RNA sequence: AGCUGUAAGUAAGCUAUGAUCCAGAGAUUUCCGAAUGGGGGAACCCAAUAUCUUUUAUAGGAUAUUACUUUUCAGUGAAUACAUAGCUGAUUAGAGGUAGACGCAGAGAACUGAAACAUCUUAGUACCUGCAGGAAGAGAAAGAAAAUUCGAUUCCCUGAGUAGCGGCGAGCGAAACGGGAAGAGCCCAAACCAACAAGCUUGCUUGUUGGGGUUGUAGGACUCCGAUAUGGUAGUCUGUUAGUAUAGUUGAAGGAUUUGGAAAAUUCCGCUAAAGAGGGUGAAAGCCCCGUAGACGAAAUGCUGACAACACCUAGGAGGAUCCUGAGUACGGCGGAACACGAGAAAUUCCGUCGGAAUCCGCGGGGACCAUCCCGCAAGGCUAAAUACUCCCUAGUGACCGAU
RNA sequence: GUAUGAGUAGCGAAAGACAGGUGAGAAUCCUGUCCACCGUAUGACUAAGGUUUCCUGGGGAAGGCUCGUCCGCCCAGGGUUAGUCGGGACCUAAGCCGAGGCCGAUAGGCGUAGGCGAUGGACAACAGGUUGAUAUUCCUGUACCAGUUGUUUGUUUGA
RNA sequence: CUUCUAGUGAGAAAACAACUGCCCGUACCGUAAACCGACACAGGUAGUCGAGGAGAGUAUCCUAAGGUGAGCGAGCGAACU
């Protein structure tokens, strides 16, 4: 799960926001399935988005 | 002096080599027990080494 | 390379002993084998060889003038005849 | 150097002014000459290999090359010294009348 | 005309048949190290395959080749037949260091200030990681504005501590107009037309090469006629010279006297200057030495111009029947961030997640939103200069230090 | 940089005495004689560790808690020898590294085949002599291990 | 190391003679004045050998083989520690 074969989505950073305004750190990740695919003949298991799919 | 290494062939090129190391050796078994009067010899005979192998080097390109 | 291989003679009173009993010292190359100073000592005098021995030598830390430092390494092989002589001085 | 080692040479300044002789020694990257006769100097050695007895000694020492003046061997006076265009053979081409050094 | 560094001291030598020394181009260059035949506690140890050597022979010596990945091509090849995993060989590139600098990204504190402290500040700073280049980044309007407009980007002055933001507290803080440095523009996708291969629907659907075609005053295709010339380049290790960096050459004019160990000082009487900058000399020198102002020079190698070739690129007028103009995109709900702008009445720009257009009778913007008017045409690519920095080399400078 | 405390505290367990040498100079260095101390150690051998401190000839400015003619100090020369001993050209434990692989903002974390890694396994020589300084290493005598050269039948397989 | 086959696969068994056999260490200290403790420091340092009388003994006292007299001294013979 780090990213995907045909756009790019990777994980990245966000915020946290607790209704006093107190940020923390945060982790924000994309929704990435593992499917086979016919790149170039050989059906291979990759990890895609689901947005790529739909 | 290459203006006289200028003067021969390859052969016997290798032939003088082979006399000016055996000189090399002979000079440096004086030098250990006690003789050698003249000791700038043996700076001239690495010399004419080194002169006979650059030589060969730019003639066989 | 044979001709580059022994170096020079030891001459020293433990050394002057050995000459007695037909055994000559040099200070030889490091990087050199029993076998390969065997093979250079039979060709420069045309002597037959018996057993070579070989040794190595540490350095010595000097100081001569408020700046120190070591003397070379050195290599020594003793190299014993069947029935022959080589003649140094 | 403009002077050099076999060499007729005038003293200008310091003690042997006037003086004359032929330059014994030149010392380049110094800048200095031995003159014969002209800075003797009184040492004391003792004993070694030149003069197992070692008594005081006078030898010259050397002076500065600018404490000094060239002379024409054919006429005797002192010149300051120029280059000129000869047979390619650049040499001192004196000053006072053009003749060779 | 002397010389064999510091470096004395002695011993042997070299040079007028041109040493030593100086500048351009070459040759040699052990071992470790990305270290790359295998190993390892860096500078060590142990091999395999060919050719060559020592020996009567084995033992011994030398030289080449042998990591890993990628990207191109053959051979062999299979659980599983056809063949794809795999394997062997040939080919192609990487890999590490730094200038303790400058740039663009990823991730990202705290002490501190608020006279306590949570929003806020310190601050997207310090530190770490990636990628660079000689500069990077941005760059050719889905722009700035408001009548009467202007035309790509960057940098400086000013607008201005203004308009704003803010436990509306501490504090943060624009832009456009106006004046300047430098100035430059270009190429694709798509429609359509051919050559080839497959689906031989023998419909013309899939594709590969070449042509055409690049826009908002809408432009192109397509049909009609003209022309088949003319304007340029941000191009090459192609020629012709011109200069230039890297050694050098020449270069004016003073003697006596007094005091001293020694004068450049003192006193007399002269000369020189396109040169009275500076350093040295037994004390303070235009005229003693090295220089300076001025004039001259390069076998060789590297740079920068100019003009030549060679390579590329570039045409009008008309028509408006039909076709083209970048889709999971613009955009919307939810959660975060970036804009001076802390969700606010919140336009504009990003990221994650889900939903999801239109096609010139169109689509976006002018700070919620609507109508009308005005300015533009996103979802493809590249681009000099004007700006930042100095490990290093040359030449200099200082009402900068002078051995705590 | 130099005083005061001050010529003061201390001089780090323990038995010496005399004769004679050397020397400018001796409680302290050399030679002798008697006395005294340890002796499951204060004797002999070795693995770490140190790295020339080892031997011979000179020296006496500093170091040595006094002295010094002396020294593990200073200057000049010299010493370490292996088919068989210990390690490599043999084996593997713990642990470590790891082609492909699997994971993960980056950096990277783990791990398969295969390797490195003794403190363990395997593995052929002994007794005596000799130097100022090395000895299962040099020499003498008598051995052993692995190879090489020469003189002493169908690769089917019963060679 | 020892067997058994599968196996590319002239014909090697064992007599004598004479030859070949590489790299690294190797001095010296090592219950210590040479190692770890800033010191020529009353501390610490793995393993083998480790004799006699009397004794169960490697205890204890005196000794053998071997080692040592320990790097400030000469007097006096008060208080006090």
């Amino acid at each position: 799960a780090k990213v995907c074969y045909f756009t790019g989505r990777k994980t990245s950073s966000g915020n946290n926001r607790s209704h006093a305004m107190n940020s923390t750190k945060r982790t924000v990740k994309p929704n990435l399935q593992k499917v086979r695919v016919l790149i170039d003949g050989k059906p291979k298991k990759v990890w895609v988005s689901a947005r790529a799919l739909k | 002096k290459v203006k006289e290494i200028r003067e021969l062939t390859t052969a016997e090129m290798l032939d003088k080599e082979k006399q000016l190391k055996e000189e090399l050796f002979n000079l440096r078994f004086q030098l250990a027990t006690g003789q050698l009067e003249n000791t700038a010899r043996i700076k001239e005979v690495r010399q004419s080494i080194a002169r006979i192998k650059t030589v060969l080097r730019e003639q066989a390109n | 390379e044979l001709l580059d291989v022994i170096k020079r003679p030891v001459i020293t009173e433990k050394s002057m002993l050995a000459m007695d009993e037909k055994k000559y010292t040099f200070e030889v190359d490091t990087r050199a084998n029993k076998t390969l100073v065997k093979q250079a000592v039979e060709s420069a005098f045309d002597v037959k060889v018996a057993n070579v021995n070989i040794l190595n030598v540490r350095p010595k830390f000097k100081r001569m003038g408020k700046y120190a430092g070591y003397t070379k390494k050195r290599r020594k092989a003793i190299v014993t005849l069947t029935e022959d002589s080589k003649e140094i001085q | 150097m403009f002077v050099k080692k076999g060499d007729k040479v005038k003293v200008i300044t310091g003690k042997d002014k006037n003086k004359e002789g032929v330059v014994l020694a030149a010392f380049p990257k110094q800048d200095k000459v031995i003159v014969e006769g002209v800075n003797v100097v009184k040492k004391h050695q003792k004993p070694n290999q030149a003069a197992p007895q070692g008594g005081i000694l006078e030898v010259e020492a050397p002076i500065h090359v600018s404490n000094v003046m060239v002379i024409d061997p054919s006429n005797g006076e002192a010149t300051k010294v120029a280059f000129k265009e000869v047979d390619g053979k650049k040499v001192r081409v004196s000053k006072k009348t053009g003749e060779v050094l």
